[PDB]
């Protein structure tokens, strides 16, 4: 019996995507059920149309996979059956759901465990169910195959002493000699009297048990002080928070924190539907990511920094770039400024009910990567208490920190330098499992990579699962899922 | 010819400025004259079609800064409108009722006059229909008929 | 019924034909006959030296008789499209490509100066997302508002 | 609106009048800039680059490159009736006015503010007044006139 909250999943999409850009659009293209295209002028939506085909479905698996592990029989299934197997769920006497599993840790328990793919269409998917071992080891090709309190009372995200509003508060002045770097600015609109966006489920996916404290990143706010201060009260537990009053719209509290040196900058607002008038709405959202993208810095131009906006009516996504095409025709998931994972509109969910219906499970996959872990007996504490209490340190608290992430890579340099221009995706793949157990599911590329004139975009666009012969340029980046290392240099 | 000359030229497109009421009627109306000259004889042909440059009186007057407000604007435009197709429509009855069928080798031919067709429209148009007029002949009916769909909107809307 | 629904047509509607060694520009904004009058009498007076730039309305509301009969007093040097400036196809149909000024005009005597100043604000981002190196000229109605224009990607204000 | 008495004396003023500047700016390409200029003081780069970024004003500290900048020319009136001018007011040549001020003072005359009655044979107590704009070389002049000026700043001052 499922509820679908669309505020929670929206923020922890947009949350996601401050970890690792282009998320959100590559996991809102896994839900809604699309046909493959193929375009032959050579542009960059030949190579997005083919990523946006994919969709993700579940069965169950054969006998010949019983008494192996995780990574083995992921690279068995990729190399041999060309998909793409992500998570399984763990039949027990109550279920459980594992996203990423290191060998030995987790053996196959044969007890019809469910798995998790990224395929073309179901039809590929019963490849899994009807693979036999003797049978189909000759076949090379997929067809023919036939028959002190530091973290939380669960243990699970990270925690610290209440603290009063007034200790977080900065000024322009003030904010000039905190240096901050790699941290995330919100900007929201909201006022009094506006509805209350749940800014908790923002925050919360930011601040998982499997980050280690370093890793964290600094929050800092921009908006009007008594707007804030109506939902401080699920807000003060967390670490590193801190609040800028004024406007998101004035240069000068832009430059008070280095918006020049950040990971993402989130724009919010609350009273969209308050407005009657449909060109109106939007209005300082789109102002608003204008207004930095002509800024001026002595990186030495603000249409490199990494932006998300939220929007109210998806036909005003044409204003947010100057050098596209626009069309008032061409669907949303389509166009350029949702392509490169800078907007994302609420619409875009209405595919997931759908979903939900032919196999529940996956509403409980997705709400676990996305959300920071949250589990039924934590929702339960919030509804009473509505604090977020902490807890003290046990070894089974200690022993859920051990869960993937979501990062992502560079193969500018370190162990995939050689792989850069070489030009083989299922070579990088298969030698991120068998050595430091990492999945990689697609590739974030530039989107004038292909040209062969030079050109100073920095534009990028996501491409979800590619083939195994797919080419490789030095100048991208990798999606990948980490193993948490319980022990880290600082 | 000479003032559907200029009109031609001064066009944006000529396609379109061809498909024109006023470029159908100079084109149904001027040839038939040199026509005629050449071969010695005449025939009533479309000539009631002349009846149709009564539309333009509107805008020319519009061009001669004579009408400015929306009142007498709206006024000249019913009314010309209204009387250029009343005596369009007459005339064509008064042709097709005095010439006759071509099929019937012309010898269903009524005996009218303008007049008198002028006097049969108005009652059609009115929605009277006394018995003492009435079309007889098989284009007359047919024309009749497909009148009545559109004339009879058109009075009852223009005239109040 | 019938009769309603068909004739349901724009009369205004195509495409504007560039004309070699002659400049253009475009009027959107707040199209009413007294403006448009006093903008006409203003730009096409005779102490100004020989002009020869046409004229190219754009507004989402078909004029009225007289604002028509305007326009035909103006014929040879004004025209007037229906259509939206927020829309990219419209944008397309006035040929704004080769356009050597784009102007808006404002309602002075609006009721809320803050929508209006929204509304400009709008339709200058959407000239300048589909075009980003043409001239604009508005009015503005209160200063606060007139530092937004400032943060526009593309507003060159060291150009005209 | 023009012809009114109240506004050609300058009495009154309404926004009608400056729906013209749309068909101004377009001809001309600078006009806006000199208006500006003219009427809110200055409108320097310096200051739009500014006024871009805190949208208010902050204080300095003077610089002699700072106090360069206080060099403008000033909108002021004069009148006839007293001073180096008193000898032109019954003469009556505007030319001969309009060049003994550029040459001496830098200054320059670009209007009369003319009483109204002064035209007149009959006389009159009436003290209301209306604009002349550039008038010929062979203009009379009379005592009771005022004329429109723009004046150099001069550093030094009496205080
Ligand atoms: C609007 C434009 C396209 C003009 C359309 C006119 C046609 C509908 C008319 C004009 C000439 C008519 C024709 C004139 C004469 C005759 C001969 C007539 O046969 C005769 O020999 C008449 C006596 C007999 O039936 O024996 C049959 C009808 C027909 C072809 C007529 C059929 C209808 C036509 C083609
Ligand atoms: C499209 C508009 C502008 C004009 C429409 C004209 C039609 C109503 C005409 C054109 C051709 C005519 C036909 C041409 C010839 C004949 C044959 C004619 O019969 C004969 O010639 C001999 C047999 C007999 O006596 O019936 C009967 C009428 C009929 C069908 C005519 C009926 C009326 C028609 C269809
Ligand atoms: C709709 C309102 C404006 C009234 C419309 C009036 C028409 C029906 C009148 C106006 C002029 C009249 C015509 C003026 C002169 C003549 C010529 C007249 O014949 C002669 O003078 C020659 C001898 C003959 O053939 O009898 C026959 C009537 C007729 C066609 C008249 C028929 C009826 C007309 C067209
Ligand atoms: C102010 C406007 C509406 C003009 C008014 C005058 C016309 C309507 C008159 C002028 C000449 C008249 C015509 C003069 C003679 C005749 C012949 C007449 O036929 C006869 O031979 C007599 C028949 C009969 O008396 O019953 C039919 C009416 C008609 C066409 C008249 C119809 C009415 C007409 C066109
Ligand atoms: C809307 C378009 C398709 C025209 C519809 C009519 C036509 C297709 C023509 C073709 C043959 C014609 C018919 C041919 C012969 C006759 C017999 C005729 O009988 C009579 O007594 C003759 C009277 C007369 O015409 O003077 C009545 C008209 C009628 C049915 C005609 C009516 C009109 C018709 C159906
Ligand atoms: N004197 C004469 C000679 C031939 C005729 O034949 C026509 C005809 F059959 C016809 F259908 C049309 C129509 F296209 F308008 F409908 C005509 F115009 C005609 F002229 C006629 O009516 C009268
Ligand atoms: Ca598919
Ligand atoms: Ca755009
Ligand atoms: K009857
Ligand atoms: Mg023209």
């Amino acid at each position: 019996d499922d509820a679908i909250c669309l505020a929670e999943l929206k923020l922890g999409f947009i949350a996601q995507s401050c970890l690792a850009q282009g998320l959100s659009t590559m996991l809102a293209n896994l839900f809604s059920m699309r046909s493959f295209i193929k375009i032959e002028e050579d542009t960059w939506q030949k190579y997005y149309l083919e990523g946006v085909s994919n969709e993700m479905y579940t069965e169950y698996l054969s006998s010949a996979f019983v008494g192996l592990s995780f990574p083995t029989v992921c690279e068995l299934c990729f190399v041999k059956l060309k998909l793409l197997m992500i998570a399984i769920e763990y039949k027990s006497a109550n279920r459980e759901s594992r996203i990423l599993i290191n060998p030995g840790n987790h053996l196959k328990i044969q007890e019809g465990t469910l798995g998790f793919f990224i395929a073309s269409d179901a039809k590929e998917v019963k490849r899994a169910f009807f693979y036999c071992k003797a049978c189909h080891d000759d076949i090379t090709d997929p067809k023919r195959i036939k028959k002190v309190k530091k973290y939380d009372s669960t243990g699970m995200f990270h925690w610290c002493a209440p603290k009063e509003i007034e200790k977080v508060i900065l000024t322009r002045s003030e904010a000039a000699m905190t240096v901050l770097s790699g941290h995330v600015v919100v900007c929201i609109f909201g006022d009094v009297s506006s509805a209350l966006i749940g800014l908790r489920n923002l925050v919360m996916p930011l601040r998982a048990s499997n980050f280690h404290y370093h890793e964290l990143k600094h929050i800092v706010f921009v908006g009007s002080i008594e707007y804030l201060k109506r939902e401080w009260e699920t807000l003060h537990n967390f670490p590193k928070v801190s609040i800028l009053p004024g406007t998101p719209l004035s240069r000068a509290d832009l430059r008070a924190v280095n918006i020049n040196l950040c990971d993402m900058c989130v724009i919010l607002s609350a009273n969209q539907n308050n407005i009657d008038d449909t060109s109106l709405q939007d209005k300082e959202c789109i102002l608003a990511s204008l207004n930095i993208k002509s800024m001026q810095f002595d990186i030495t131009t603000g249409v490199n920094i990494p932006i998300i906006t939220e929007l109210v009516n998806d036909t005003n996504v044409q204003f947010l770039d100057q050098d596209d095409d626009d069309d008032p025709d061409t669907e949303l998931y389509l166009t350029q400024p949702f392509a490169c994972g800078t907007a994302f509109a609420v619409s875009v969910l209405d595919s997931l009910m759908s979903a939900t219906y032919f196999n529940d499970n996956i509403l409980t996959l997705i709400r676990t990567l996305v959300t920071g872990g949250a589990t039924p007996e934590l929702e339960a504490l919030i509804a009473e208490e509505n604090a977020l209490r902490g807890g003290y340190s046990t070894p089974q608290t200690l022993a859920n920190r051990d869960r993937c992430r979501v990062a992502q890579l560079a193969l500018l340099d370190g162990p995939f330098a050689d792989l850069g221009d070489g030009g083989c995706y299922g070579d990088l793949f298969c030698k991120a499992l068998k050595t430091y157990n990492m999945l990689c599911f697609g590739i974030y590329r530039l989107r004038d990579a292909h040209l062969s004139t030079p050109s100073q975009c920095t534009k990028r666009y996501v491409i979800t699962n590619p083939p195994y012969e797919f080419e490789l340029v030095p100048t991208d980046l990798i999606f990948c899922l980490m193993q948490f290392d319980h022990n880290a240099g600082q | 010819l000479l003032y559907f000359g200029l009109r031609f030229i001064a066009a944006n497109d000529k396609l379109w400025f061809w498909l024109e009421v006023n470029s159908v009627v100079d084109f149904f109306t001027v040839p038939p004259v040199f026509v005629s000259v050449y071969l010695n004889r005449s025939w009533l042909g479309l000539r009631f079609l002349r009846a149709l440059r009564l539309i333009q009186f509107s805008e020319i007057l519009q061009f001669l800064n004579i009408l400015k407000t929306s009142n007498s604007i709206k006024l000249v435009n019913l009314l010309s409108i209204f009387i250029s197709t009343w005596l369009t429509a007459a005339g064509f009855i008064h042709l097709v009722e005095n010439s006759g069928d071509p099929w019937e080798n012309f010898q269903n031919n009524q005996a009218l006059t303008y007049w008198e067709c002028v006097y049969l429209l108005m009652v059609t148009m009115s929605t009277v229909g006394y018995g003492d007029v009435y079309a007889k002949t098989t284009l007359g009916r047919l024309f009749m008929v497909f009148f009545i769909l559109g004339g009879l909107a058109m009075f009852a809307s223009y005239v109040p | 019924e019938i009769i309603e629904l068909i004739g349901n047509r724009k009369k205004y509607g195509g495409s504007y034909s560039a004309v070699s060694g002659r400049k253009h520009i475009v009027v959107c904004g707040h199209i009413t006959l007294e403006s448009v009058s006093n903008f006409l009498k203003d730009f096409l007076h005779k102490d100004r030296d020989d002009v020869n730039v046409e004229i190219v309305f754009l507004h989402n509301i078909s004029p009225n008789l007289e604002l028509e009969a305007l326009f035909k007093r103006h014929f040879t040097q004004v025209e007037f499209y229906q259509g939206s400036v927020l829309n990219p196809h419209d944008l397309a149909r006035v040929k704004i490509e080769s356009a050597d000024a784009c102007l808006i005009l404002a309602n002075k005597y609006c009721a809320d100066p803050d929508a209006e100043d929204a509304s400009n604000i709008m339709r200058v981002i959407s000239i300048k997302n589909y075009h980003p190196k043409i001239r604009i000229i508005t009015q503005m109605l209160q200063y606060h508002n007139k530092a937004h224009l400032l943060n526009i990607p593309s507003w060159n204000w060291k150009e005209g």
